[PDB]
C-alpha cells in the first residue's frame, strides 16, 4: 500500500483521463463561456498535463467537492 | 531464502494465494 505519490455559468474546465500500459494520462483545458445551459457547440482542443506509471487496474471512479 | 514470491503490460497487484522460492 501507499506505493506512489506526486505533487505540483462562466468557466468550463475540461479533462480526459485514460490508462494505457499502466501509464495514466490527463489532458486539460480552461475557458470562459457565455451559454448558460451546458457544453457549448464549438471547438477547442485539450493539451496534456500529466502521464503517471501508476500500474493499477482502474475500473471505477468518483468526484470530490 | 523464503522472502521472494510470485503467482496486462506493466500491471501490478499485491492482493492475496501466492507461491514462493526456497
Ligand atoms: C487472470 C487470472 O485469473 N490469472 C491467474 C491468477 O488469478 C492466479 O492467481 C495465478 C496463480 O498462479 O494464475 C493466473
Amino acid at each position: 500500500n501507499c506505493t506512489f505519490e506526486y505533487v505540483s455559468f462562466k468557466n468550463l474546465r475540461e479533462f480526459v483521463f485514460k490508462n494505457i500500459d499502466g501509464y495514466f494520462k490527463i489532458y486539460s483545458k480552461h475557458t470562459p463561456i457565455n451559454l448558460v445551459r451546458d457544453l457549448p457547440q464549438g471547438f477547442s482542443a485539450l493539451e496534456p498535463l500529466v502521464d503517471l506509471p501508476i500500474g493499477i487496474n482502474i475500473t471505477r471512479f468518483q468526484t470530490l467537492l | 531464502n523464503y522472502n521472494y514470491l510470485y503467482r496486462k503490460p506493466f500491471e501490478r497487484d499485491i492482493s492475496t494465494p501466492l507461491q514462493s522460492y526456497g
